[PDB]
Parts: C-alpha cells; sequence; structure tokens
DNA sequence: GTCCGGCTTCGCCCGTAAATTCAGA
DNA sequence: TCTGAATTTACGGGCGCAACTATGCCGGAC
RNA sequence: UGGCAUAGUUGC
C-alpha cells in the first residue's frame, strides 16, 4: 500500500503536476492496454503509477515519448494494411 | 412587555453626537402604539403606530 | 463550449425570439385532470410535452414521430427536457417600468432623465404628469403636473401639447433622449462649470450615458413592453398530501400579473373611463413589481398565511438565493454522515469507515467488480446480490476498499484542514473511526460530533486526494510553519508522565546499558519509570552531507526519557527528550524532526508519539480527586486586604474625591491584582508542594499532583481554570463586555453560594451568546475576506522585483514577542543583508530564509532584513513564487499554481470565529491586566526616547508632554532590547540617554486619568467658559472653594452650541504666555467631562496638571471585543478623529485664520507654494510656523486614516500598519498567524488605481481602472517612444473591493446581487470567467490546482 | 446515513437534503474554499457538477463506472441553466456567447 | 362536498445619496 | 437674494456552517 | 413523490 507521496513529489517537483503525470498512466493502465512496469502488489493504478514515479521510470517526458512511439507505431501498422 | 407607559433612552445611538434622546411609548393590551419621541433640537414629536 | 458571459438589456424583439408562445389564461392546472391547460401558465403547445415523446391527447406516443405536432392540440412531440428550457412572454397591455431600475439605488431611470427618484415614482405610479414635447408653451420638459396643472395647461394650452401619465410617459420620455447629444453637452458643462457636487453628480451621468452608448442597450428597454415567463419545471407545482397542489410562488404572482393584463386589455377593448384604466394601470405596474421583485417598492404582498412571496429578485439574490445555495455549494452524492469516535490504534493515513456506509457509498464499484467477476451479468442481479448483503459482496467491498480515499470532512471546515481524505479500513459498526492526531485540526471531539465521508470517484479525483489531502501530508499548517498533528491531550500527559524525575524512585542511579535495559527494568518492575540514572545512549547526527553520524555517551537521563528514546528516530539530538516533554515541546521536537529528517520519518515519528504516550498514560493511572484542588492558605488575608481596598475606595468616592467611573475602574483593577496574587500563591503551593525523603534530607521537588502535572504538561487547560478550580474565580463580564465590580470569592472546591452562582451567570451567559450569536461576524468576515481574495494565484516564478519591506522584530512595548527569527522564516529577501561589522554580503540577494539562514542572522545578531512581500510584486494578474515565500504547509517555496488567496482568507478568518466560540471555555471570567502605571526596566542598557517632547516641571521631574512617546532600552551593542509606550503626562524617573539597571523604575503616571499638563508657568483663565452650559460647577460652601466639569457635547445646551471651555496660561498683567519662541497663545482645550479642581487665577508651574479626564473603562479584552477592529482594518474605515498629515513637504505657515477654522499653508522650497488645509481650530497642532515637514508627518495626532498612509507614505506604509494592527489583535488573543496573509489581503485591498494625467494613453481623466491594467498599458506605452499615463492608488475595502471587479459573476455571487446584475445590464459587461468563484460556479476546472496546466494550455490554444 | 445514487430535487437536479428523505450531504461554500485551498481542482469539478447536477454527465459517470472505467465528463451543471433562465426572466439578457 | 379568486409597528452597523445648514458674496 | 461644502437625515444592504425530529400547508359560492 | 413555513434539538 501507500502512506506518503513524498519522494514522488520530489521525483516531480511541483505536487500538482505529478496529479496529471499519476492520472494519465494510470488511465493507461485502467482501459487500459497496458501494463504495469513495476512489481504489481495488489495495487489499484493510482497506487502503482505513482511508484511507478518513484521508481523514476514515469513521468511526462517518458508518457510523451511513448505516445508518440505508439501513434508512430499504430499509423505504420495502418499503412502497411492498407498500403 | 406589559401594557402601559414605558420612557427609554436610545442612548446616544443616533445624531452621532452622544445626545440621549428620549422616547416614551403607551402600549395597549389591544389597539395601537403612540409614541412621543425627541430630537436633537429638543422639539417634542409624536407618531402612531 | 463558451469563454465569457455576456449580459445586457433584453429588447422586446429579444424577448419574443426567447419565448415559444404567449400566455394568455391565469390557470395552471384543471385540478380535476392533472393535465396542463390550453395556454395557461403550465401549458403544453407553448412549454412543450409533459411526457417524454408523448403529445397530449395520445395521438402520437413513440419516438418514430419525434418532431411533428399534433394538430388537435398543437403539441411539439419531443423530450419533457425541453420543457425546462422553453420561455414564454406575456404581452402587456401598457408599457410597465422595470423595477430594479427604478429603485437600484442609485436609480438608472431617474438620473438617465436627470431627475429626482420621488417625482418619477410619482409619475410612474399614477399619481403626477410629466410633459413631453413642451414646444412653445409655458412648460419645461421634466417639469411635473398634477391634476390641478394638468387641467389649467389642458383648459390654457389646449393647443400642441403633450402631457402623458404613468410607465407610457416614461418611455416617451427615455425614447426622446439623443444619448451623443447629451453627452456633448453634460460633457461641455462638465468643463465649463466651477462645483464639486455638481461635477460629481454630471460625471455620474456623463458616464452612465457613456456606458449606454458604448453597449448595445437602449433607454427604452428599460421600461417592460414584453414580459419573460419562467419554463414551468423552474416553478413546478407538484402534488401535496391530498388533491391540492404545492402553494408555489412564482405562480401566484405570475397568476396575478396575467389577471390584470387581462382585466386591462379587456377595458381598453371597451373604451372604459380614463379614472378606471388608469387605476388598472397602476395595479398592473403594482403586480409586475412584486413579480421581478417583491417588497422593493413597498408594501410586499404576502399570500395565505401572510408570508411575502418569494419574487425572482428573491430567487436569484441571498443567501436562499441560486449563487449560495446551488451554484456555490451543492449536494452530492456519494456522500454520507455519522458520529465519531476514537480508534486509537489507526494510522495516521487510514481511518475506520462502517461496513454499512461503506457498502453504500461504494454500490456503483461493487456493481463493477461483480460484473467483471461474472457473478451477476445483469445489474439487477448485482443490485439484488448486494442488497441483500451475502458473504461474498463484502469481499468485493474490501476488495475495492484497498486504496480508495474517502474525504472526510467536519461541518464548520472554518480552514483548508477541515477536509481530509484517509483510507478507509472497513469496521463492524455505525460511527467512523477517528485518527486522535487529526481531531486538533478537524476541532473534532468526541462527544457527539458528526463528520460526513464523500467519495472521490474518477482516477484524477482519487490521486489529489492522496497526494494532496492526505492526513499524512498535511502535517504543517496553512496559516502558519507550526505542526498541526501536536498530540493534543492523553499522549502529552502520557509523554510528561514518562519523561520526568523525582528524586528518589525504585532503581535510581544505577547505570543502565541503553535504552531496552530501561524498558526491560521498568516492565520487570526494577525500577520506576521516573528515576535518575545513567543510560548509555547512541545518538546519530548528520552534520555532514547527509551522513547520518553515531555517537555513544553515558546520559544523566530517568528510565522513562531512555524508553521513550526508542521511539525517537536516527538523526535527532538527544537532548530533544531530556526535558519534561509538555505540549509546546512535543510540538518542537516534532517539528524539528520535519525539518530535519524529512515527511515520512516524521508521520512515522507522529504515529509511536501517540501509540507510546496512550499506553503511557494508561499505565501511570493519573487520576483526578477532589483532594487535589488544595486551597492555598494565603487566599483568605489577600481577600481580606483586596476588601480593606475597595473599602477604602468607596469611602474615598463618598467624600467626592472620585468619580463613579474612576471609582469603578480602581476596584476592578485592585480586584485583579488580588485575583492574580490568589493565583499565584496557589501555584506556588501547588507546583513545589510534594517533599519527599528516604535517604537523607527533605529535597523540594516539582509536584505529582494530578491537577498541576495535567496544567504544567499542557494536556487540558491552562492558569484560569486551574486557578478557577483552586484560587478565586475573579471577575465576570456581562454579555455586552461590562465587567461585574463584584467579584467571587469562592473557588470550585468551596460553596459558590446562591449570590455567588447568580454572578456567575452573567458570565456564562456572555460566554453561551457569544457562540450563537457573534458567530456571525467572525463567519462574515472571513466571506468577505475570501471574496476579495479568491482569484489571486500564484503564477509565475519570479517578476525580477527589487522591492520590499522591511521586517523587524516586534516589540509593542514589552519583551520580544515575534522575534526575527519568526518573521523572516520562509520568504525570499529582497537586498543582500549586509554582515553587522563592515559591508560584508551575509545572504545573496534571492535565498529563501529556512531555518539555517535564520539561525545564521540570529548569531550575528541582525536587527531588520529587507523581504519580497505580496504587497510589493511586479507581476499582472497573480504573484511571482519568490515575493510570496515559503509554503507554510510544505518546507518548500510555494508551488506555482497553489491559490494562496483562499489560503490567506481561511488562515485570517478560521482563529476568528474558533476563538468565538471557545470563549465559553473559562465560564465568564474577564481577562484583565494590572493596568501598569509603571515601566520596570529588566537589562541593562542605555534609555532613548522617540516622538518625545518633554518639559522639566518644579520638582526636576521629565513630563512627556507627547501623546505617541516611545520608550526603547537600547543595548550596548546599539540593538534596541526592550520597548515601552509612555502616556501622555507620564513622569520620567531618568532621562534621555541615560543608563538603567535591570528592576528599577523609570516612567510612572497615572492610568485611569488623563492629564492636561501645560508647559509653561502662569496664573489660570476660564477662557471663552459660561457657566450652566458650558461647564457644570460644584460649590463647596464648607471649604470655600470650588470645582468644576466640563459637560461634553450631548449634554451642552443647542443654543450656544459651539462655546469651547479652555484654560489659557497668563501672566501677571492677564496676558497670554506664549510658549516658548512661538506665536501662539499658551491654552489648552477642555475635552468633555474634564474634571477641574482649581479655581480661577490660581498660580501654578510648568509641568502641572490643570485638569484630570477620567478614562472611561475598557472591559473585557478578548477576541470577541478585538474582532471588529480587525473587520474596520480590513474594510479601510476612516476613524471618528484622522489625524491630519502633510500632503506636501516644505516650510509651514499660518494664514488667515479665518472663523476659527484655521488654515495651514505648506510652501516648498520650489514647488507649489498656494497648497493649503482647512484646520478647525479646536484641535492641537503639532507644528507651528518654524519648522520643516516631510510629507505624511502628522500635523495633529490622533488614528491614521489608512487611506492617508496610502497616499502620503505609500503602499509599504499602509500594509506595515494593517499588518502590525491586526497582528496586536491576534497577539492579544494567542493567535500565530504569518504576515503572508495579511499582506496579501492588503494587494487585494489596493487593487484599483484613479489617473489623474491620461499621458499618451487611453484612459479617462479621473476613472478607477485596475491597477494591473493600468501597469500593463504604462508599459507597453513605455516600450514605445509614448509616455505611460501617472495613477495614484487607493485602498478599498474587503467588501468594495470584491464588488468593484471586472467580472460581474464573483460580484453577483457576492453581495448586493440586484445592485451588481443592474449595473452589469446597463453596462453591457462581458465576463472572461478568469478567477476561481466564475469558474466554481459555471462548472469548469478551477484555475488554482491541477487545472491552473489545463487553463493554461487552454490559454496558449485559445 | 450514507448515499451512492437516490432521488434528485426538481427545480435543480440535485440531490435531496436529509436522511427522511434519501438525501445526500451537502458540500457546502466553506468546502469549496477547503477544497480550492488544495490544488483539488478535479475532485471539486466532480464533486460540484459530475456528483451534484449534470444529468447527462452523473448518468455517463454511473455507466463508467459500472463499465470499470473512472473518468468522467464534466459539463455543465443544471442549476446554471436555471440562474440563466431566472435571470432571463427578468428584462436582462444574459447569454453564454461563443468561444 | 366541488369550483374560484387577489392589518403590524419594537435591532445594530455602515455606505451612499438627498436634503439642510452654514458661510459667505 | 444665489451658491458651494460640510453636515445631517433617510434608506437600502449585511448580519457563519452543517445536521436531525415533529406539525401544518386557503377561504368563500353553487 | 422531491417544496415552503413554524417549533424543538446536536456539533462547533
Ligand atoms: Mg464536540
Ligand atoms: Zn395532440
Ligand atoms: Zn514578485
Amino acid at each position: 500500500a501507500r502512506v506518503t507521496v513524498q519522494d514522488a513529489v520530489e521525483k516531480i517537483g511541483n505536487r500538482f503536476d505529478l496529479v496529471l503525470v499519476a492520472a494519465r498512466r494510470a488511465r493507461q493502465m485502467q482501459v487500459g492496454g497496458k501494463d504495469p512496469l513495476v512489481p504489481e502488489e495488489n495495487d489499484k493504478t493510482t497506487v502503482i503509477a505513482l511508484r511507478e514515479i518513484e521508481e523514476g521510470l514515469i513521468n511526462n517526458q517518458i508518457l510523451d515519448v511513448r505516445e508518440r512511439q505508439e501513434q508512430q507505431e499504430q499509423e505504420a501498422a495502418e499503412l502497411q494494411a492498407v498500403t | 412587555r406589559s401594557p402601559g407607559v414605558f420612557f427609554d433612552s436610545d442612548k446616544g445611538k443616533t445624531h452621532s453626537s452622544g445626545k440621549v434622546l428620549y422616547n416614551a411609548r403607551i402600549i395597549p393590551y389591544r389597539g395601537s402604539w403612540l409614541d412621543f419621541e425627541f430630537d436633537p433640537k429638543d422639539n417634542l414629536f409624536v407618531r402612531i403606530d | 463550449e463558451f469563454d465569457a458571459i455576456k449580459i445586457a438589456l433584453a429588447s422586446p424583439d429579444m424577448i419574443r425570439s426567447w419565448s415559444f408562445g404567449e400566455v394568455k389564461k391565469p390557470e395552471t392546472i384543471n385540478y380535476r385532470t392533472f393535465k396542463p391547460e390550453r395556454d395557461g401558465l403550465f401549458c403544453a403547445r407553448i412549454f412543450g410535452p409533459v411526457k417524454d415523446y408523448e403529445c397530449l391527447c395520445g395521438k402520437y406516443k413513440r419516438l418514430k414521430h419525434r418532431g411533428v405536432i399534433c394538430e388537435k392540440c398543437g403539441v411539439e412531440v419531443t423530450q419533457t427536457k425541453v420543457r425546462r428550457e422553453r420561455m414564454g412572454h406575456i404581452e402587456l397591455a401598457s408599457p410597465t417600468a422595470h423595477i430594479w431600475f427604478l429603485k437600484s439605488l442609485p436609480s438608472r431611470i431617474g438620473l438617465l432623465l436627470d431627475m429626482p427618484l420621488r417625482d418619477i415614482e410619482r409619475v410612474l405610479y399614477f399619481e403626477s404628469y410629466v410633459v413631453i414635447e413642451g414646444g412653445m408653451t409655458n412648460l419645461e420638459r421634466q417639469q411635473i403636473l398634477t391634476e390641478e396643472q394638468y387641467l389649467d395647461a389642458l383648459e390654457e394650452f389646449g393647443d400642441e401639447f403633450d402631457a402623458k401619465m404613468g410607465a407610457e410617459a416614461i418611455q416617451a420620455l427615455l425614447k426622446s433622449m439623443d444619448l451623443e447629444q447629451e453627452c456633448e453637452q453634460l460633457r461641455e458643462e462638465l468643463n465649463e462649470t466651477n462645483s464639486e457636487t455638481k461635477r460629481k453628480k454630471l460625471t455620474k451621468r456623463i458616464k452612465l450615458l457613456e456606458a449606454f452608448v458604448q453597449s448595445g442597450n437602449k433607454p427604452e428597454w428599460m421600461i417592460l413592453t414584453v414580459l419573460p415567463v419562467l419554463p414551468p419545471d423552474l416553478r413546478p407545482l407538484v402534488p401535496l398530501d391530498g388533491g391540492r397542489f404545492a402553494t408555489s410562488d412564482l405562480n401566484d404572482l405570475y397568476r396575478r400579473v396575467i389577471n390584470r393584463n387581462n382585466r386591462l386589455k379587456r377595458l381598453l377593448d371597451l373604451a372604459a373611463p380614463d379614472i378606471i384604466v388608469r387605476n388598472e394601470k397602476r395595479m398592473l405596474q403594482e403586480a409586475v413589481d412584486a413579480l421581478l421583485d417583491n417588497g422593493r417598492r413597498g408594501r410586499a404582498i404576502t399570500g395565505s398565511n401572510k408570508r411575502p412571496l418569494k419574487s425572482l429578485a428573491d430567487m436569484i439574490k441571498g443567501k436562499q438565493g441560486r449563487f449560495r445555495q446551488n451554484l456555490l455549494g451543492k449536494r452530492v452524492d456519494y456522500s454520507g454522515r455519522s458520529v465519531i469516535t476514537v480508534g486509537p490504534y489507526l494510522r495516521l493515513h487510514q481511518c475506520g469507515l462502517p461496513k454499512k456506509m461503506a457498502l453504500e457509498l461504494f454500490k456503483p464499484f461493487i456493481y463493477g467488480k461483480l460484473e467483471l467477476r461474472g457473478l451477476a451479468t445483469t445489474i439487477k442481479a448485482a443490485k439484488k446480490m448486494v442488497e441483500r448483503e451475502e458473504a461474498v459482496v463484502w469481499d468485493i467491498l474490501d476488495e475495492v476498499i484497498r486504496e480508495h480515499p474517502v474525504l472526510l470532512n467536519r461541518a464548520p471546515t472554518l480552514h483548508r484542514l477541515g477536509i481530509q481524505a484517509f483510507e478507509p479500513v472497513l469496521i463492524e459498526g455505525k460511527a467512523i473511526q477517528l485518527h486522535p492526531l487529526v481531531c486538533a485540526a478537524y476541532n473534532a471531539d468526541f462527544d457527539g460530533d458528526q463528520m460526513a465521508v464523500h467519495v472521490p470517484l474518477t482516477l484524477e479525483a482519487q490521486l489529489e486526494a492522496r497526494a494532496l489531502m492526505m492526513s499524512t501530508n498535511n502535517i504543517l499548517s496553512p496559516a502558519n510553519g507550526e505542526p498541526i498533528i501536536v498530540p493534543s491531550q492523553d499522549v502529552v500527559l502520557g509523554l510528561y508522565y514518562m519523561t520526568r524525575d523525582c528524586v528518589n524512585a525504585k532503581g535510581e542511579g544505577m547505570v543502565l546499558t541503553g535504552p531496552k535495559e530501561a524498558e526491560r527494568l521498568y516492565r520487570s518492575g526494577l525500577a520506576s519509570l521516573h528515576a535518575r540514572v545513567k543510560v548509555r545512549i547512541t545518538e546519530y547526527e548528520k552534520d555532514a552531507n547527509g551522513e547520518l553520524v553515531a555517537k555513544t555517551s553515558l546520559k544523566d537521563t530517568t528510565v522513562g526519557r531512555a524508553i521513550l528514546w526508542m521511539i525517537v528516530p536516527k538523526g535527532l539530538p538527544y537532548s530533544i527528550v531530556n526535558q519534561a516533554l509538555g505540549k509546546k515541546a512535543i510540538s518542537k521536537m516534532l517539528n524539528t524532526c520535519y525539518r530535519i529528517l524529512g515527511l515520512k520519518p516524521t508521520v512515522i515519528f507522529a504515529d509511536q508519539i501517540m501509540y507510546t504516550g496512550f499506553a503511557y498514560a494508561a499505565r501511570s493511572g493519573a487520576s483526578v480527586g477532589i483532594d487535589d484542588m488544595v486551597i492555598p492558605e494565603k487566599k483568605h488575608e489577600i481577600i481580606s486586604e483586596a476588601e480593606a481596598e475597595v473599602a477604602e475606595i468607596q469611602e474615598q468616592f463618598q467624600s467626592g474625591l472620585v468619580t463613579a467611573g474612576e471609582r469603578y475602574n480602581k476596584v476592578i483593577d485592585i480586584w485583579a491584582a488580588a485575583n492574580d496574587r490568589v493565583s499565584k500563591a496557589m501555584m506556588d503551593n501547588l507546583q513545589t508542594e510534594t517533599v519527599i525523603n528516604r535517604d537523607g534530607q527533605e529535597e523540594k521537588q516539582v509536584s505529582f499532583n494530578s491537577i498541576y502535572m495535567m496544567a504544567d504538561s499542557g494536556a487540558r487547560g491552562s492558569a484560569a481554570q486551574i486557578r478557577q478550580l483552586a484560587g478565586m474565580r475573579g471577575l465576570m463580564a456581562k454579555p455586552d463586555g461590562s465587567i461585574i465590580e463584584t467579584p467571587i470569592t469562592a473557588n470550585f472546591r468551596e460553596g459558590l453560594n446562591v449570590l455567588q452562582y447568580f454572578i456567575s451567570t452573567h458570565g456564562a451567559r456572555k460566554g453561551l451568546a457569544d457562540t450563537a450569536l457573534k458567530t456571525a461576524n467572525s463567519g462574515y468576515l472571513t466571506r468577505r475576506l475570501v471574496d476579495v481574495a479568491q482569484d489571486l494565484v500564484v503564477t509565475e516564478d519570479d517578476c525580477g522585483t527589487h522591492e520590499g519591506i522591511m521586517m523587524t522584530p516586534v516589540i509593542e512595548g514589552g519583551d520580544v514577542k515575534e522575534p526575527l527569527r519568526d518573521r523572516v522564516l520562509g520568504r525570499v529577501t529582497a537586498e543582500d543583508v549586509l554582515k553587522p561589522g563592515t559591508a560584508d554580503i551575509l545572504v545573496p540577494r534571492n535565498t529563501l530564509l529556512h531555518e539555517q539562514w535564520c539561525d545564521l542572522l540570529e548569531e550575528n545578531s541582525v536587527d531588520a532584513v529587507k523581504v519580497r512581500s505580496v504587497v510589493s510584486c511586479d507581476t499582472d494578474f497573480g504573484v511571482c513564487a519568490h515575493c510570496y515565500g515559503r509554503d507554510l504547509a510544505r518546507g518548500h517555496i510555494i508551488n506555482k499554481g497553489e491559490a494562496i488567496g483562499v489560503i490567506a482568507a481561511q488562515s485570517i478568518g478560521e482563529p476568528g470565529t474558533q476563538l468565538t466560540m471557545r470563549t465559553f471555555h473559562i465560564g465568564g471570567a474577564a481577562s484583565r491586566a494590572a493596568a501598569e502605571s509603571s515601566i520596570q526596566v529588566k537589562n541593562k542598557g542605555s534609555i532613548k526616547l522617540s516622538n518625545v517632547k518633554s518639559v522639566v516641571n518644579s520638582s526636576g521631574k521629565l513630563v512627556i508632554t507627547s501623546r505617541n512617546t516611545e520608550l526603547k532600552l537600547i543595548d550596548e551593542f546599539g540593538r534596541t532590547k526592550e520597548s515601552y509606550k509612555v502616556p501622555y503626562g507620564a513622569v520620567l524617573a531618568k532621562g534621555d540617554g541615560e543608563q538603567v539597571a535591570g528592576g528599577e523604575t523609570v516612567a510612572n503616571w497615572d492610568p485611569h486619568t488623563m492629564p492636561v499638563i501645560t508647559e509653561v508657568s502662569g496664573f489660570v483663565r476660564f477662557t471663552d467658559m459660561i457657566d450652566g452650559q458650558t461647564i457644570t460647577r460644584q460649590t463647596d460652601e464648607l471649604t470655600g472653594l470650588s470645582s468644576l466639569v466640563v459637560l461634553d457635547s450631548a449634554e451642552r445646551t443647542a443654543g450656544g452650541k459651539d462655546l469651547r471651555p479652555a484654560l489659557k496660561i497668563v501672566d501677571a498683567q492677564g496676558n497670554d504666555v506664549l510658549i516658548p519662541g512661538t506665536d501662539m497663545p499658551a491654552q489648552y482645550f477642555l475635552p468633555g467631562k474634564a474634571i477641574v479642581q482649581l479655581e480661577d487665577g490660581v498660580q501654578i508651574s510648568s509641568g502641572d496638571t490643570l485638569a484630570r479626564i477620567p478614562q472611561e473603562s475598557g472591559g473585557t479584552k478578548d477576541i470577541t471585543g478585538g474582532l471588529p477592529r480587525v473587520a474596520d482594518l480590513f474594510e479601510a474605515r476612516r476613524p471618528k478623529e484622522p489625524a491630519i498629515l502633510a500632503e506636501i513637504s516644505g516650510i509651514v505657515s499660518f494664514g488667515k485664520e479665518t472663523k476659527g477654522k484655521r488654515r495651514l499653508v505648506i510652501t516648498p522650497v520650489d514647488g507649489s507654494d498656494p497648497y493649503e488645509e482647512m484646520i478647525p481650530k479646536w484641535r492641537q497642532l503639532n507644528v507651528f510656523e518654524g519648522e520643516r515637514v516631510e510629507r505624511g508627518d502628522v500635523i495633529s495626532d490622533g488614528p491614521e486614516a489608512p487611506h492617508d498612509i496610502l497616499r502620503l507614505r505609500g503602499v509599504h506604509a499602509v500594509t506595515r500598519y494593517i499588518v502590525n494592527e491586526v497582528q496586536d489583535v491576534y497577539r492579544l488573543q494567542g493567535v500565530k498567524i504569518n504576515d503572508k496573509h495579511i499582506e496579501v489581503i492588503v494587494r487585494q485591498m489596493l487593487r484599483k488605481a484613479t489617473i489623474v494625467n491620461a499621458g499618451s494613453s487611453d484612459f479617462l481623466e479621473g476613472e478607477q481602472v485596475e491597477y494591473s491594467r493600468v501597469k500593463i498599458a504604462n508599459r507597453e506605452l513605455e516600450a514605445n517612444g509614448k509616455v505611460g499615463a501617472t495613477y495614484s492608488r487607493d485602498l478599498l475595502g474587503i467588501t468594495k473591493a470584491s464588488l468593484a471587479t471586472e467580472s460581474f459573476i464573483s460580484a453577483a455571487s457576492f453581495q448586493e446581487t440586484t445592485r451588481v446584475l443592474t449595473e452589469a445590464a446597463v453596462a453591457g459587461k462581458r465576463d472572461e470567467l478568469r478567477g476561481l468563484k466564475e469558474n466554481v460556479i459555471v462548472g469548469r476546472l478551477i484555475p488554482a490546482g491541477t487545472g491552473y496546466a489545463y487553463h493554461q494550455d487552454r490559454m496558449r490554444r485559445r | 446515513h450514507a448515499r451512492s445514487t437516490g432521488s434528485y430535487s426538481l427545480v435543480t437536479q440535485q440531490p435531496l437534503g436529509g436522511k427522511a428523505q434519501f438525501g445526500g450531504q451537502r458540500f457546502g461554500e466553506m468546502e469549496v474554499w477547503a477544497l480550492e485551498a488544495y490544488g483539488a481542482a478535479y475532485t471539486l469539478q466532480e464533486m460540484l457538477t459530475v456528483k451534484s447536477d449534470d444529468v447527462n454527465g452523473r448518468t455517463k459517470m454511473y455507466k463508467n463506472i459500472v463499465d470499470g472505467n473512472h473518468q468522467m465528463e464534466p459539463g455543465m451543471p443544471e442549476s446554471f441553466n436555471v440562474l440563466l433562465k431566472e435571470i432571463r426572466s427578468l428584462g436582462i439578457n444574459i447569454e453564454l456567447e461563443d468561444e
């Protein structure tokens, strides 16, 4: 479980961008298609996303990079299947 | 308030000068109120209800 | 969807466009069949179908007919949602004047026609005629004709002539005005006028006319011809028990407007006589006025049960209106309520939620889990499973509650810690278990309190609860830096008992091998919890680069202290647990742990502190008995001495030596002194009560008495309540803040006989009335503070401003209250702090002053630091992070986005309300000081005086003749060690610049009287006085002398009102003795009720008290009486006797001395010489004919208006004045508020500025505009070659500042909804909803927290 | 007392008040100030739009919760439309102008 | 039972506009 | 006899939050 | 099946 998010806040030093980043990451894990990048410990998506932020393997830049890579891969797959 | 006649002051809260006016109200058990009031010029006025 | 709200007058064409059909019949429902009428208020062809996709007569009843209109009745088959938003209209038989614009005060119609309100009221309601197009007659335009005048005009001016009557006449006048032409004449007249009041009226008229011209409105639209009708569902008829429908209010008003309209139409159809139609028109006007705003005109029409009907204005305004009842605060789903219990076993991050409320709140989540796991395919099955409370849905509930925070909120959410998120733990019960530590934040005792649980639903909301609102993130209060989770009463008692020592207990003097050995000994029963021993303690110091370094030593400690040391984390020193550990000690311990180690260690430390304190308080068995309230043996003799004192003072009073007021004051002061002496004797006998020895001689020690052990530890109670328990309980105060001079001589252990238990009830009634009647003042003040400061949000990180305020330690007249450590902590410096020695940069320019920097300042002994303030920020629409400073909820700088305005308003408003509701915690005892009467210097040092004009009397004793004399005890290093306030007429033992030693008085006076000490010698003359009306003289025939009292303005006669009694010092020849080297007489004016004991023509000497004015009593000095001062300060009230300041510098000269109103003139060196001031001659003047004066210098004494300070001394002067004045009030009550909040409130006060020179900009001459707008316009102008417009900042009250805002929605939701809406409609205002209140009302993301990024992105993607 | 979903008032589509009728707790004005003091913008938005008086918003949020997705469509409160109509019932033309 | 309609005063405070009263020319 | 400033008088707005229980809800012609 | 009024009460 989780008690305090202090270290995650230090990793994203705004206390407000942390909320948005964690919400995006949890949404990507709840709809979700994607899978957690940290060993799941019977946690809910929000806690797992926050722990991923704590481990230093999620942030706004990483999420943007992964989203762009997924978009490019989807475009390439669509083009190959069509043309 | 018991019916009768009562004299009060409104002690200086009016006229912003500290002068204590004086009012006399005749409260009936069943009827109309009659008030005799003073003013800063010390002129006795009356008002009904 | 949209980004702004536009408001303007509704033209008849627009009203018709809104409506989908005219309402003609005044019937709602048949009352036999529940169908709507044909074309009544509740209609189907006008407002839409009653049922979804069903025709009225049932011809069509399916979606396949979605859009077609039945021909039998004419109802557009569609959903019923449209019926909620379909408006109607009524074609008024005659034009009707809209009441809002008639009685807005100011009246729009009244001053658009330049006609007074009484006359336009007379014309509108058919009591007088008004001429239209007078032409070549004996009539003017706006002139008024009564029935006689109208008859005379008709019989004498039967030619072309028009004098209409009623709303039609006003509409004709409005339509016959050329707005731009009128603007031209009014403006050219304004330039060609000379008066000032007429100037104000003319500029107001010009402003209204230009507002009309600029906006798309027209004057005649102010008179209603087509009346809109609200959609039926917003004025529903809901069946009551039985056939009777709900007695709706809007329906009655609409239905008695249709009645009059139909009657008038019928009368005009048959050409009824003029009188009858006139009366019908008047009744129609009254009905429409009642519908629009009932009771505004007078005679609020009342329905059945004689209750005034709620009109549309009444529905949108007030506390019960939409803004403050359905838009700023709403009822919410997924919310429950329940009583709260303790549940000590909980951690700080979790709360005990009952299984039943957990099941009821999380029903949709349980349904989702059931569907996901396949236990219920259809939602009906899942609902049935949940309602049966099967054994499997509980497992689902445990699985879904794991990491789902729940908000817990207590009813009076005074500050932001009144709503906090906790992880639920399912509890078998019906009450919420609330962690003991957070109770202090909630102000939640467990004596019947109830709290509400809310469930965040979305992922964003859950993460906000987990990362912003978790109780483990709110360790520090947002108002100050102090921790808020400090253990309250049981934990602190347990720790105080644990960490304590006695001269002889079991296992004393033995040497232990560590804390573990101490716990083993204590549990084994071989050593007492409090016994002096030696323990090998290993403490970790992290003075290295983040490396914890161990240090092992042999500490002289106790068993309990060693046991407690096992709970402290590593990095803390050992001395932190080597004291008695009261409540303040534990608070400091937690604070230091937070600052040194971090957040998680602090949370764990707090939890362990709570557990160990509870355990060892249970072990201690600390109880309370009746033999613990020991009565002092000195109480009776103190009482007897006080009674002798009151007897002798009464004897003096009956002899006339003293008057009633000063006798009452003296009695109060001596009783307060006796009460303080009794309390001191009680505490002396109580603290050292125990002397214990079994190994030799007696040794005194701090007592183990339960009452003292709880009072000293700070667990519960203070000196006052223990005093009332054991010592005499002192004076009481009546509800009106009046102190009952009769004391209570008995404590609570003793009787309190019938008479004493009758004086007490006065104080008890005061305490309970202030809780239930005077809490509205604190709530109103905090609402005003929030609504003036809500859009202020941190936007930038640094504006690069070099301006700031000089923070210095505060010494109001005693010792240091708030040292420089606490006034500059967590605020960014403005300029480099040079070392006190020689020009060495001690701290850089833009460094945040955290704990280490403050300690560096302390050890280097700095006396004043210039820091960046919120009020001196160069940021437009917000505050940069640097000027604000430390967050005060976390240890870092304020994050970019956090809303500091709401935080400041809550911080300033919460303590007032909390203390108002806590006033009843001391019964009703009056909080009193000894009234001083002397100044005892405590430490050696030089003595200096500021703002002092003293004189030497006959006995060589220096006497202060100045009002604001400050006596500063300076140290040999030049640092002001102490400060004191020397009243006007005090005798100084020493002088200026003279050395003193501690414990010796340097000043003494009489606090109960204000003397009138002179400046020179001579004889006394009662000038400009007449016996009988100017003074009341009392004759002392037996002695032969006489006395007299000046009778104030209230008592003196109206005839000869202006007679000024004065004491004029004259020489033997009979001429005024001029004061040293001046040109005015030495005459001293006597204020009202001044006791003169002299006789005319009596010799006197310099420094002698001619007369003494009784100083009048000051009642109980608690929050209830001091909060009004704060409200006046934040409202910027002009004092009743403002001190007159010098607008400009230069030389001073008195002019004509016209009529007893002496003229002052300040001639600068080379500037504007002819500046002049009108000063009444009856008030004193500090500056006379000889000397220089800087602008903002005091010409006379008295309270200083903040407006004058802003105009003359500047923004920093006024903000410092406000901060100090409010902080005095909040220090008197022991309230700790950081100055950041007051500074931001002051900023929000001074947010407008008036132009003085238009410059090269496009502003008007003397208009008031937002300071930010003018500043940015000037910045843009100076960017080019033009020159910006010079401005003058204004100070506005919080109410006026909030109401005078660019957005009309924020002001409308605030007070004066009618006036704000009327002004916005007339001016055609447009709101960008860029604040917080507007976004709350509209229902979109707040531009403060996580929504700040969204709003910034939207602005970029505009 | 506890409520997840229940009957809503008529004039404004907000939860009913009290526990005799299956009502919801009032998120008062001071509670809104407290949430503004935090950075809790999404919590507040769902508190006063999706949980109180957004008929489409609350229905969609309920369906999403049942579907296992915790996301909301903000929408506009119905009480704001009520206020707009009440102001329009006077001679005042208040409108939400286009973007 | 079913259908139709227009006698209460009595609080404390403050801001602002209108009316009055000075105080002159 | 007029005219501006300051003073007085009249009058409109404000008067904390949350919660629970009960009763009563229109009077007069066909 | 939801509204207003009055009375009482609880926590501040
Ligand atoms: Mg309580
Ligand atoms: Zn039909
Ligand atoms: Zn700044």
